[PDB]
């Protein structure tokens, strides 16, 4: 008889006893037992290639992956928590600020900016959510993919928040045609184009570390500087007092994907060869990710210094994690 | 002021556009999305009955989860795992091993819906679907770890899945095949669809009846909690079924439809089954395992595939007669091979239980009735041995579950062969059989415990070398899971 | 040495019996019937212990051996009753 | 044997099934039982006095007060999920906004007037949250001191923002002495003798029928469009949008307890000679009221329009009410 | 960012102001406040040890709620009331009928202080307080309310405080005296220091155990979270305390707090004793209701005393006797007159009760022995008639409960009496006549069940019309708990 | 008729017992033992039944009636053993 234990027995011996998240997160996936099938199936199915190319012969290498741990530790249960505390504060504001008729005392000009530069982000915030749920499914670890579980769905937060705003905007202001323009906005305008293209070519990198950094760790802080620092700045200093407070509430959101993507470059350095790797990447998509926040930022007012301010925003997360 | 959900609800759900700078294809690999030439605009007409939005979500789930959460702690000091009949005890290290992880893979099954489906309501739908298998997964770790220093079983909601014990591979087997290899729109089909409607919501709303009638409030709470959010993600599978058919390939519909059901009634003619037949107790079983079926399943079924425009499977016929005697198969299997699994199967087969067993199957005895005489003689007369085994049944090469009918006599078990690019694999029926047959591909390569053992992959190649391949040890080793109580009542 | 598959008469399950190339139809089901006969099917020396291809009913005199039966390894055989 | 009941036996035969308000709401003092005694001791103790005086022998007569109904239908359990919602949102903002430094974005002037007019409100809350408590402990029925109970951490609520506020301001501020200086701008500054006299001599009528009016019908809605209204209007128009804020938020509250004070006066009126009972006591106080708004607002930017707004909006209330 | 608690709490309490267009004595009249001559700011030195805020409170009560609730309704479907013992039952039946409208009342004692003290620490805790009492009358009628449709008895849970029923007239004798009917500082020290701190947040935790080993998890999760309220306003009376003889009056401190404790104690005494001692089955008790004072209840009192500055008081040494004897009396009182009461009095007579009864009290057969042996002969002989009453018992005019001590061999039965102004008083104890007799006016008028009856209050003057005048009724009218079960072991 | 309260031996609570301005201590005692003798303690047909004023000690002849004994209403009488 092999004794009853203290804990799991892949947590044993662990000096203190795990946590709750330790308990509800470690050493979940099953198809990295055997990386020669993955699945419980025929060898050669497209998706056992899928994974044994997109995950296991990923460049980005390390020889325990589930070591890794969230530092915010999220499970689902802290998750709704904390999130259902943060909607309460949202919801709060629209529903207030309504009271109150906020969108009224907005100018002819501000709304047309809010057509051209807030709402058509509904296409870029989805496009993330679908970036952060492909995270999700080809990490190589458990505690990897909940982080990007989480993340996906602030990601839908943030489109949900949209949503909801437009149909107020539309409300207000019929003959603008929000809900309606926003797709042709996204296709066809300048300011744009520079991010479509990046989130287009960033939504086809399958190798798990080079889907990581073109979307956490390049294309996330250019939408988040751009979209969020920048248009809320804008919104605040023209009379958007609701947007100045959407935005800052969700870079909470960003602000802790930063954190764990932070940890989990923290982790790869442990390994020789790895920041290379991830320099190397960097490096490919860093220029799309220029060109998206020159084509956005300049096109609004004191464009330049946008344009400045969020490069060097970017740029400054990464130098950080080194 | 708050608008309505209704008003802009459409707007959450708009966000399909005309790639540029990628083509649609790269952007929705046909091996992940599965489209089969159906257009974006016609995938946008997808529309899911059970409408939720983040702010509600994450405000409703919260509740759920202080409720489940509360009754654990509350319960907790009372111990009453330590009293259950190890009827129960058993039911329960037996679901937690087999589901637990696979829950947790299903998020990931969600997730690939999420990012791979044309149709935008799917995409978000499949999304919250990936938030409750994450919630699905983690409760059911935090709920047996209340009991590792009970026993050593329970680390096995953990370890299960990341062994090759036989119910693993079966297990894996079946989850694999329905939702980690299919593509987007194959997923949701047959897993939210065939799977999750088709099954598993019926039978965790009877699993929690029985958690109940059995005395156990904090497993009774924890699956019914599970289960309220099933519809909401189970749903998924309806809109794509309509879109298929209203787009001629109502064959293709059919035939992943067909797949997905026989797969799903054999895992659960063997987790399910036995478990309704032979661990409740005999006062606790509100009716057959038979009965359940025809009641809350099969109906329901036949329902929802006229309502889509569907037939019943070709099998449908031969699947109603097996109601009366594969399960009794699949737990005979389990208890006589019984230290090969992780928790202590109940025999069933005192005299009350044999004639209850007689009137929801009339012809028992005298087929399902003898092969356990001689175990139970066996166990009379001071030979036990010869109620645990000395070799390795056939495995069925679709379903990784032992082939087995009836005997006795009516004896009539069956092997459905067949000879596929020199080698010989065997069938448990002839569902699957044909499961192999019209995707070989999909198969071929794979060996089954089995297969392993015959080609030198377990060594020692005697049982106790077995054993340790699967991960097994004296602790977790199965045995009866009432040490013989019953067995007195023969003498 | 020869993997078969037995499906023993009045039994439930096919099972996995190593047999030798060597052996008789005869011997073939005293190591059958081990794994049977007396764990879950009553004897019955009232009778004799045939053997029949499963896949399509072809019987085999009581005395030919395995190398002369044709057999695919893993083959799966009836072991019945007669007399 | 008499036959177990439906529900409890007061609300025996109600037409419909009972609900949470009702039962764990209704029918609760018991010291209505014996108005010749209603404690369990000497008929003759100052607090038989006391009852007999102001709670029986009140002018304001009705025949069964267990009748009464919060509108809002509030019970314990109801209370905290709907104020721990609204408490989200508000130290959502106090959080957020901080962040942001927002405080120190405020005009030398516009501290000058959050110490003489914004600060010093939390001994007139706390006399509030004093006042509301003495209804809930004379009124005659369990439903309408429920009332009561709920408006009284109302006010305590908005007490603890106020005191938490001041710190931060006294923060951001040292040399205003905001948190020291309060309790004399209270006591000797002429914008604040008007609300202090009427707030004083409101405390002392014991009637509750009195209090009841004295404190919901003519001091609160006077507190309420002065210190929530006008100074909010104002100071969103200066740039102090938590307070803007704030204050709406806080008037929720309010609205809440004009609803069931609206609802206890419609019942009043079912029984002859009470109108006027209501209508002398208003005519009694009222006139203080209007000492406390030209106090106050009169000492605002843009004075006489603020005194003519609340003058007319707190008479609304009652107008209402008939 | 947020500030720290620490750094904004004090402004909260902040709230004092010298009064001009009122005098402090109009605005804190000495009958509602007893300031005693202290001055305003003397009472600002007051300082609670347990802070909280108003976002902080509606938080965490929030999930108390969310908690007890979410149980109930998990549990509620398994009807465990259905087979409960029923002494647990009748220990619940008690409960609800005796405390549920003084825990709403309580708020009203709350609401006294938060307006009325010159301490604004005080003020603003009494607040929640408030919010607090109000929780348990609320909660302590939506549990009871579950069992309307089971039996009459439960309706008590509302109907009995509005009752002339004995136990009701004790209850309000006691809560109107200590919580209704004195001034704010009075309130702080005979309710929550007195009372609530030294007695029922003990009490509180002994009764969630019971309810646990009892398997009643729905009222154990209640008594529990309300048990976690208690300390946040207990606290109320240290502090006042501290301020009184800090400033030179340690005498009326004292006073207070020796009347306190005696009326505390004798309702104590039937509330709590009698459920200990006989209504808990044998095996579920852990110690003994003189065991569970002494540890649980007697060294903390003298612990806090000590502390603050005074004296144990003068009947001590007498309370410690009384501990063997009181209850008892109290017990037997009940049983005999159980018809009068509205749940059934369990015996707790049983042969092996009665050893343990000897074990923990020795010379208890010797004394409350034998009453309970003849008794037990009227039932073995069938003449049970002479075991319900023909008359009415001395009631105390103090705690309004019946004169009892000890009989048999060692019969000590006294009756304190006591003449005032051409009256005759009866009193329980020296404790209870003393309380009178130094503060007469708040008493002297008042006059207890017996004295109505003498009186001709009570009409017609027989039993069934005392039955009637205390709106008892067959149904809820008390038997025996367990039918006489106990009954058989003497044949 | 006159109220009093009934302190009984080996009882242990004082009772209300109703009597009559005329009854003897005698009939008092028969009057009180109805209430406690066979309902709760044991009859001592080897002895007798007397009666003294709670409040100080005092002990009454078998013989004297209420109206001869000076008795406040209510008052408390214990109900002794002796012979
Ligand atoms: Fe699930
Ligand atoms: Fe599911
Ligand atoms: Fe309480
Ligand atoms: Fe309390
Ligand atoms: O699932
Ligand atoms: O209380």
């Amino acid at each position: 008889a092999l004794k009853p234990l203290k804990t799991w027995s892949h947590l044993a011996g662990n000096r203190r006893r795990p946590s709750e998240y330790e308990v509800v997160s470690t050493n979940l996936h099953y198809f990295t037992d055997n990386p020669e099938r993955p699945w419980e199936l025929d060898s050669n199915l497209p998706m056992q290639t899928w994974y044994k190319k997109y995950c296991f012969d990923s460049p980005l290498k390390h020889d325990d992956w589930n070591a890794f741990r969230d530092p915010d530790q999220l499970v689902y249960r802290t998750y709704n928590l904390l999130q259902d505390g943060q909607e309460s504060y949202v919801q709060g504001l629209f529903d207030q600020l309504n009271d109150r008729g906020h969108d009224q005392m907005l100018t002819r000009e501000w709304v047309e900016t809010l057509a051209r530069f807030y709402t058509p982000a509904r296409y870029l915030f989805h496009a993330l959510q679908m970036g952060s749920v492909y995270i999700h499914q080809i990490a190589p670890a458990s505690t990897i993919t909940n982080c990007a579980t989480y993340e996906t769905a602030d990601h839908l937060r943030w489109l949900t928040h949209t949503a909801y705003r437009t149909r107020e905007l539309a409300n207000c202001y019929p003959d603008v045609g929000f809900g309606k323009r926003e797709r042709d906005v996204w296709e066809n305008d300048p300011a744009w184009q520079g991010f479509r293209e990046l989130i287009e070519k960033a939504l086809i990198a399958w190798d798990w570390g080079e889907a990581f950094t073109a979307i956490n760790l390049v294309t996330k802080p250019a939408v988040e500087e751009a979209l969020l620092q920048q248009l809320g700045s804008l919104a605040q200093s023209e009379g958007d007092t609701l947007l100045g407070l959407l935005a800052q509430a969700q870079k909470r959101d960003a602000e802790r994907h930063r954190r764990w993507s932070s940890a989990l470059v923290k982790m790869a350095l442990e390994k020789e060869g790895n920041r290379e790797v991830l320099q190397k990447w960097v490096a490919k998509w860093e220029p799309l990710a220029d060109k998206a926040i020159e084509a956005y930022c300049s096109a609004l007012p004191d464009g330049e210094n946008a344009i400045v301010e969020a490069k060097s925003a970017s740029r400054y997360v990464r130098q950080m994690m080194g | 002021s708050m608008l309505k959900r209704e008003d802009w609800y459409d707007l959450t759900r708009t966000t399909n556009w005309t790639p540029k700078y990628v083509t649609e294809n790269e952007l929705f690999p046909e091996e992940m999305s599965g489209a089969r030439g159906i257009s974006m605009e016609a995938w946008e007409k997808y529309d899911e009955p059970y409408k939720i939005t983040y702010p509600e979500y994450v405000s409703i789930q919260r509740e759920k989860d202080s409720g489940a959460y509360s009754i654990k702690a509350a319960l907790e000091r009372d111990g009453f795992v330590d009293r259950a009949d190890p009827g129960w005890v058993s039911t329960m290290q037996l679901h937690f091993g087999a589901i637990a992880l696979e829950e947790y893979a299903a998020s990931t099954a969600e997730a690939r819906m999420a990012r791979f489906a044309k149709a935008p309501g799917n995409r978000n739908m499949a999304t919250f679907g990936m938030m409750d298998e994450n919630r699905h997964g983690q409760i059911q770790l935090y709920f047996p770890y209340a009991n590792v220093k009970r026993s050593r079983k329970w680390d096995w909601a953990h370890k299960a899945i990341h062994t090759n014990e036989e119910a693993a591979i079966a297990a894996r087997s079946f989850f694999d095949d329905m939702m980690m290899t299919r593509d987007s729109v194959a997923v949701s089909i047959m897993l939210t669809f065939a799977f999750e409607t088709g099954f598993s919501n019926m039978q965790f709303l009877g699993l929690a009846a029985d958690a109940a009638e059995a005395g156990d409030h904090t497993f009774a709470s924890l699956i019914s909690s599970i289960q309220t959010d099933e519809s909401r993600h189970a749903q998924q599978g309806g809109p794509s079924l309509k879109i298929l058919v209203e787009n001629g390939k109502k064959d293709e519909a059919q035939q992943m439809v067909d797949v997905a059901i026989w797969r799903s009634w054999k895992l659960f003619s063997v987790l399910t089954g036995p478990i309704m037949d032979y661990y409740t107790p005999l006062e606790s079983r509100n009716q057959s395992f038979k009965e359940f079926m025809l009641e809350w399943i099969v109906a329901q079924f036949e329902r929802q595939l006229l309502d889509l425009g569907l037939d019943k499977p070709w099998y449908w016929d031969q699947f109603m007669q097996d109601l009366d005697e594969t399960h009794h198969g699949m737990h005979l299997g389990v208890w006589y091979w019984r230290p090969t699994v992780w928790w202590d199967p109940a025999a069933g087969v005192s005299p009350e239980e044999r004639e209850w067993l007689e009137e929801k199957y009339p012809g028992w005895n005298d087929t399902w009735g003898q092969c356990w005489d001689v175990i139970t003689d066996n166990l009379v007369n001071g030979k036990p041995e010869l109620t645990v085994p000395e070799t390795l049944p056939t495995i069925c090469n679709m379903c990784n579950l032992p082939i087995a009918h009836t005997p006795g006599n009516k004896w009539n078990v069956k092997d459905y062969q067949l000879e596929y690019e020199g080698r010989l694999y065997h069938f448990g029926s002839e569902a699957d059989r044909w499961c192999f047959q019209i995707d070989p591909e999909r198969y071929k390569n794979h060996t089954n415990l089995v297969d392993r053992f015959l080609k030198g992959e377990i060594q020692p190649a005697d049982l106790a070398g077995a054993l340790m391949y699967m991960s097994l040890e004296p602790g977790v080793m199965g045995d009866d899971a009432h040490d013989y109580e019953w067995v007195k009542a023969y003498q | 040495t020869f993997p078969i598959m037995s499906n023993f008469e009045r039994d439930f399950v096919i099972q996995l019996v190593p047999v030798d190339t060597e052996d008789t139809m005869d011997q073939v089901a005293e190591k059958c019937a081990y794994h049977s006969i007396n764990r879950r099917v009553h004897p019955q020396p009232e009778k004799i212990l045939r053997v029949r291809r499963h896949e399509d009913g072809t019987l085999f005199p009581r005395g030919m051996i395995v190398s002369d039966a044709g057999l695919r390894p893993t083959e799966t055989l009836d072991i019945i009753f007669m007399d």
